[PDB]
């Protein structure tokens, strides 16, 4: 009766969503038909019709009808209530202004009505999860456009976005410093708590902690899928210290500016190595805190953590929870902030992480999604920032944006809210005077 | 005659508590059902105290049960002594705390604050003479710590003369397991000070010790140290529910406990606790029972209390005893720790003898500690709390709830008043 | 002696009644086929009141069904009791009452009305002693309304010292379930006022929130709806039907509970009602069954009590139970809301007690509330109905059935009459 | 026992007749031969012989031939009695002169002799149920002459009209305007409460909701037969709290000029959403408030709804009724007229609305048939006035009509009439004063 709605959006967004709701039908043991074989446990994201069908909470939108069309032709078809899915005709085309003036206007009031058709069959709707990309246009332009409507609507609902951070050195895209800087902000004022991801930091992951040399986005997105079924772990599922969407805004957005977490979760191994290592709940955890194991392609060693969040689930004793935790307060190489002294949350769940099959990641009977919020990610803004300064120098790309919506002040609105953003980082991570 | 609303708030509170209800199910010998099975009529004798009688003879509890999100009561419903409890009980919102003070005492609490008093009233009208209101929760939640000390301060005003006696899990002091947790402590202890008689302060590295190191149990689940409360907080209420050489209730552990209305903040401890392997080389003697409270690894708050004096102590017993053996050990302590006794307090300790051991247990203790030990329980929150607040993170989550500076200026500002009276009466001559 | 002619008026009034007649057929022991077939002969020492004893003994109900349209008796007849009923009771149009008030007391029901009075006539020569008439029905209907309120003026002309208790389902405050009634109930209380003893006002509203948070059915049909009013209904003549301690009859529910010839506006109430869960959680005594009345979320009225002053209140007791826990029980509503109950009455609880519970149940309640809580009840009705009347819309539908403006001025007049008095009476001291 | 006999006029109310008698034998079980293979609820729309044979109590009336004979050589042949179905010669041909005065005059007497031999043998007749469009000849004309006839001959009964309102953009006549004020000034003295159903706003429904892009009237005259069969549920069938014809114009007409509700049905699905929903009574009642699913072009939240008829049929719970209803009033789109603060009626049916084979609608275990009397059909009758002001400004086409048998004059007579009822919806939707 706690229900959660979740949002899709670009290509980026539906795509991690296909490895998402795959992993919540066999959590729940519901079929792709939407049916299971012989506990209102789905109840979060699965809505049930009058027989045994239970469909999703979702909604998928994708300015284009490439990425939707596999969905609607692929094994989850019957699964997927077919007015969730919904389309354009053509994509917002990295482009900002696409997204959010020209094509996104298009359909806004029809992902709204659908938003609100599931909103009203929610009776207890605790909050929004956005999964989108800060680089293609309509992962950028139409949900800073989404942003706004559903903190009108809803307001006091809390809204989490799963952003795809853009990468350093990979870029897929030549205009990802400018539909990023462009998306947040608009959705500074109005989501609540974005959790940061990187694809180059997961390629880490799957080549060195998973063995595998060649990975592909289907690997990628099995992984974050992992994050979101540890993060509504304890809505789903009873466990011995429970979490819910507005913990996760209170226990890790100190200012209402800065809410910009980075997630990491462990273990991720193979199963050719899931032996040769026990995993107890210390050996988990400082897998997270290690640096190569984030999936932000930041040095957190570089940055004082402000605040985490340890989401333990599975076979996890509360004692060794406290065994774990108490070791790296000690430790000089994880740093907290000088006004945080109490700067850890955590949840234990009773589930273990089930294992997709045709999943990379083993069988293991613990796991933990850090979800620390560190002063760190200021290096990434100061990139992104300079990736941004180099750019707009030049006036390059600007003519794409001003003809579909678009005023060239508005770059120079996005670039001092980021500066003043980015003093936010070094006015906090200071120390205190007295 | 004298009857107690257990109320349960939080995740917390809801899970040592439905580990209470089965300590006293057992004590009294209630079934799954709700229908006695006990053989003895001297568990029937005060059933009354928590538990309501239905129709078929079936018992059930005297228990309110209260958080913001619906996963915690799923897990009670569906566990077992489940099925006892009232459904009408159950009262729960959807949203969650959010690990917040303030939408637990002003967004989403206090729109559930009426569908609890109205419980809360309608159970203590069904009680002939009322003693009193217990309630579970923590201190670094938000539904324990907003929405359940929200409902101390509307009980306080609607029943003064009252015993309000806190079972209250205070963070611990290594691991912080809630990033805002300084805030969401020291905005409780605000309300403890004003509207408690008695507050029972637990620490989780404490029981994480006592597992460890005590019970020699090397993976403690949380239900292992909910079975360490849950055996505390029926042992401070054993008189009331069984006959003893010397009887006490929550009123003679609250007069004989609290010198001054704000010093009110206690440690608890238990014994015997023996391993399973190192309990056949161990007897059970009153002696045996004294050392074992009396030390500092036993505490089952994580604050060592040769670091400050004990101003009163209660140390409640249960089981066929004799009243010298227990008269001699409780001067004994009082002899050769007589620096970390108060001074001005001669004979600072309170001993009541009930006849009763728990299942399987010879005879049994439980130690309630009134010390300025504490002090640093609270000098670490304070200290934690002006190291956030000096460069005002996580306030904004606060302040957007309704909510100003100055409300948390007041509570600092109690609390290094109460920090300043343990510092008072520990140096005081 | 003490015959009851029970009357069906509308769709509303011929569901609630088939729904009575199932609850009446069970606490008298009479079959599908209308032949006693109970073991207990309390059951038919007072059979004649609900009752004609046919050839063969065989009982029939002494129920005059009366609508204007014979889709609602092919419902009844063609339904479970349906054979019991006698054919010559079943008076019913063809055309419908087309939602109107006007074709239901001039156009179609003033056709029908002689068809009725000639077997109200032939039904009440055949009683030995003539208790009076019973009523159900609705005000936002039309033949409710129209051909009902038609029926009572033209039974009060022919018997004027009987009592004329009406089971009038009001229109509900939120949704409107016509969009005419406003109309319909006012012309109807224009008819209420003048010419019942009581009246007895219940909302769809009401019935919706007891069905759901008290009984727990997220999904009432009428059928469940209208088991809580045949529960009321049976309720209300308990005592006249079997013995009791201290008997009652609806005479002594007429003189105790209407002060004043125009108050006789009553509020319905039932007591016990759990769920199938929450039944085993919970103990059958009178002061649960006081306590569960006496609230605001058990009034089959949907108006809050607290808003307003009991003049009266009855409550109708079943069940084998003590009279010294009824009076403790009804004095202890009296002192703890004084201000609830009116001051210039002292004593105003009517209590009656019966011997016989409910099928199924082991005692039972009924209260009965004459509150000042019903004026907001027709300060609602009375701005819908001037909101409409003065833009005159919904009009023509009524004046061209035979009437004036000057009928719903006067309808209109005499609600606001009634208003003032309820006003006056909470205010009087 | 409560006889209704229904008309037919013109070939939109002959062709919907096609869908509704189709529907009615369904219902009830009756075969094409009138037969049925092994309960008296046909008797409101069917007459029994001697045998097991029933046949409808049904006037199909066509000036032109062509309609008539496909009904008389089609699947229910065997149906009908053969001089129920009335034809002429030649149509009135989009002229409202020749279906009242040239051609309507021929066979009036005709069809009012068939209608009181149906009356005769109908012991309970409440009303009639003329099936006609605002745009043809015969529809408009024949129409206007036998609601005058009835109107002397029977005059207390309840006439209920359903009529085809013509479309803003949509018209398949060029004298749709004409035909439309001159019918609406003769039946507005006459008919009790008249349901307007317009083609545009069902092409939408059903290339919408029901997903079909090219739908057929057909197809459309399966929507209007549901109306009708929610309409006429409660004679047919028992139901929880029923409603009768006399009771519709009692609820939904406030004044004798304004009786023009606007039809809306809830669920329009196809069999692929008749999963990945679960279609509860309060999902079914906010999609009949929407805007999108009323079937008259016009914007129900540009006027106020004087008065709505929510009639619920099937799998019916009254209470959550109570709960779908209540949210209504409480929102601001739903806005009411100041004096009607009681602005619904509510009936419940026992009986599903039933599938026909080969019909696009899916087996549902509920619906609702919406008839909402508002303020925003004042819209539509603005368009009609200024698309007849753009023509007989020019005097055109009115040579057409005068040669048939009408005055000049008579045009302005009926404009002035419907200047007339354009200021009533004026008069009615603005608020009171004190
Ligand atoms: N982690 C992850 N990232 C993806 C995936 N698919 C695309 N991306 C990232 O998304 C970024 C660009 O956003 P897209 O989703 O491709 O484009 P869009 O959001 O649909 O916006 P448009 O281009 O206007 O259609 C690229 O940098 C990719 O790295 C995926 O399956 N998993
Ligand atoms: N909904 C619906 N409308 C129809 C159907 N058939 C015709 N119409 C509408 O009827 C309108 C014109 O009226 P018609 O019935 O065709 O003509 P008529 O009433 O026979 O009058 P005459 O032309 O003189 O014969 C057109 O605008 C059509 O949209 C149908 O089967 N369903
Ligand atoms: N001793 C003990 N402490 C617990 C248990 N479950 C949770 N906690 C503590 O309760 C705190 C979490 O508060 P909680 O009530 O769950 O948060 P809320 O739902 O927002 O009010 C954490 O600091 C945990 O240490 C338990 O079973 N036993
Ligand atoms: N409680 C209850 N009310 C009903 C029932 N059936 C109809 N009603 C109410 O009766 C009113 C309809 O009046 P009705 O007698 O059916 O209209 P009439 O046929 O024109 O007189 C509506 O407001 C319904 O709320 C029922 O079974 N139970
Ligand atoms: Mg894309
Ligand atoms: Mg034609």
């Amino acid at each position: 009766m706690r229900e959660c709605i979740s949002i899709h959006v670009g290509q980026a967004g539906v795509q991690i969503g296909n490895a998402c709701w795959e992993l919540y039908c066999l959590e729940h043991g519901i079929q792709p038909d939407g049916q299971m074989p012989s506990d209102d446990s789905f109840n979060t994201f699965f809505s049930e019709t009058g027989a045994g069908k239970h469909v999703p909470r979702a909604v998928f939108v994708d300015l284009e009808p490439t990425v939707i069309d596999e969905v609607r032709t692929g094994t989850y078809r019957q699964l997927f209530h077919p007015e969730q899915l919904i389309t354009g005709k053509e994509d917002a085309a990295n482009n900002y202004a696409r997204g959010h003036y020209t094509i996104g206007k298009e359909i806004i009031d029809l992902v709204l009505d659908r938003i609100r058709k599931l909103a009203d069959q929610c009776t207890g709707l605790q909050g929004f999860l956005v999964f989108h990309s800060f680089g293609g246009g309509t992962g950028s332009g139409f949900t800073s456009l989404l942003m706004e409507r559903l903190s009108v609507d809803y307001g006091k609902k809390s809204k989490l976005e799963f952003s795809i951070y853009p990468a350093p050195q990979v870029s897929t895209a030549v205009v990802e410093p400018y539909n990023s800087i462009l998306t947040t902000h608009t959705t500074l004022e109005h989501s609540d708590c974005a959790f940061m991801v990187d694809n180059e930091a997961i390629y880490d992951i799957c080549r060195r902690n998973l063995d595998i040399e060649r990975p592909t986005y289907t690997n990628l997105n099995r992984l974050i899928s992992q994050i979101v079924s540890s993060i509504t772990a304890s809505l789903r599922f009873d466990g011995a210290l429970n979490v819910d969407l507005t913990e996760f805004q209170t226990n890790l957005v100190p200012y209402p500016r800065i809410h910009f977490p980075l997630a990491t979760y462990a273990p991720v191994i193979s199963a050719e190595k899931a032996y040769h290592e026990q995993l107890s709940v210390a050996e988990i955890t400082n897998a997270c805190f290690e640096p190569a194991n984030q999936m932000v392609k930041c040095d957190p060693r570089h940055g004082k953590y402000m605040a985490c969040c340890l989401l333990y689930r599975g076979d996890v004793v509360p004692k060794d929870v406290n065994a774990a935790i108490a070791t790296i307060k000690t430790k000089r190489s994880i740093q907290f902030v000088d006004w945080c002294p109490t700067g850890f949350k955590v949840g234990i769940n009773y589930q273990p992480p089930t294992v997709v099959p045709g999943g990379d990641l083993a069988k293991v009977q613990r796991a933990v999604c850090m979800l620390s919020n560190t002063t760190a990610i200021a290096e990434a803004w100061a990139r992104l920032d300079h990736k941004f300064d180099l750019m707009y120098a030049k006036r390059a790309f600007v003519h794409w944006y001003v003809g579909e919506g678009m005023e060239e002040g508005e770059f120079s609105e996005a670039r001092e809210d980021m500066a003043a953003l980015e003093k936010d980082y070094e006015e906090v991570g200071v120390d205190s005077v007295e | 005659m004298r009857e107690i609303v257990h109320i349960q708030a939080g995740q917390c509170g809801n899970q040592i508590g439905a580990k209470f209800w089965e300590v006293i199910s057992d004590e009294h010998g209630i079934d799954p059902t709700g229908s006695y099975h006990g053989d003895s009529d001297l568990q029937l004798e005060r059933i009354n105290v928590y538990y309501n009688e239905a129709a078929g003879n079936k018992y059930v509890p005297r228990a309110i049960l209260v958080d913001l999100e619906p996963g915690t009561m799923d897990s009670v419903r569906s566990g077992p002594f489940g099925q006892i409890f009232r459904p009408d009980n159950f009262v729960f919102g959807q949203s969650g705390a959010g690990n917040n003070w303030a939408k637990g005492h002003y967004t989403e609490g206090a729109e559930l604050v009426d569908s609890v008093l109205d419980v809360v009233r309608k159970e203590s009208e069904s009680c002939d003479c009322l003693q009193g209101f217990q309630l579970t929760h923590s201190l670094g939640g938000g539904t324990g710590s907003g929405m359940g000390t929200l409902l101390i301060s509307k009980i306080r005003e609607e029943y003064p003369d009252r015993i309000m006696n806190t079972f209250s899990v205070v963070p611990s002091p290594k691991v912080s397991d809630t990033v805002v947790e300084p805030y969401n402590a020291t905005l409780s202890v605000h309300q403890l000070v004003e509207n408690t008689d008695e507050t029972y302060c637990i620490d989780n590295e404490a029981l994480y010790d006592i597992c460890f190191r005590t019970l020699k149990l090397t993976t403690p689940t949380y239900g292992d140290l909910n079975h360490l409360v849950s055996a505390t907080m029926s042992g401070v209420t054993t008189c009331l529910r069984f006959p003893g050489q010397l009887n006490a209730d929550l009123r003679k552990l609250a007069v004989n406990m609290v010198p001054f209305p704000r010093l009110h903040f206690f440690m608890p401890g238990f014994a015997p606790l023996t391993s399973r392997g190192s309990q056949q080389y161990r007897a059970l003697t009153v002696p045996e029972l004294t050392q074992q409270m009396f030390d500092a690894k036993n505490m089952m708050a994580a604050c060592d209390p040769r670091h400050g004096r004990y101003l009163t102590v209660a140390a409640v017993f249960r089981g066929r005893m004799s009243m010298k053996e227990v008269d001699e050990q409780m001067l004994n302590v009082q002899n050769k720790n007589s620096s970390y006794f108060v001074e001005w307090i001669p004979n600072n300790v309170k001993t009541a003898v009930c006849d009763i051991p728990p299942r399987g247990l010879k005879m049994s203790a439980t130690f309630i500690g009134n010390s300025t030990a504490i002090q640093e329980l609270f000098k670490r929150i304070s200290e934690q709390f002006t190291a956030m607040f000096r460069r005002k993170a996580f306030l904004h989550w606060y302040t957007g709830e309704g909510m100003d500076e100055m409300e948390f200026t007041e509570a600092e500002s109690n609390m290094n008043d109460l920090v300043s009276e343990y510092q008072q009466y520990q140096d005081a001559t």
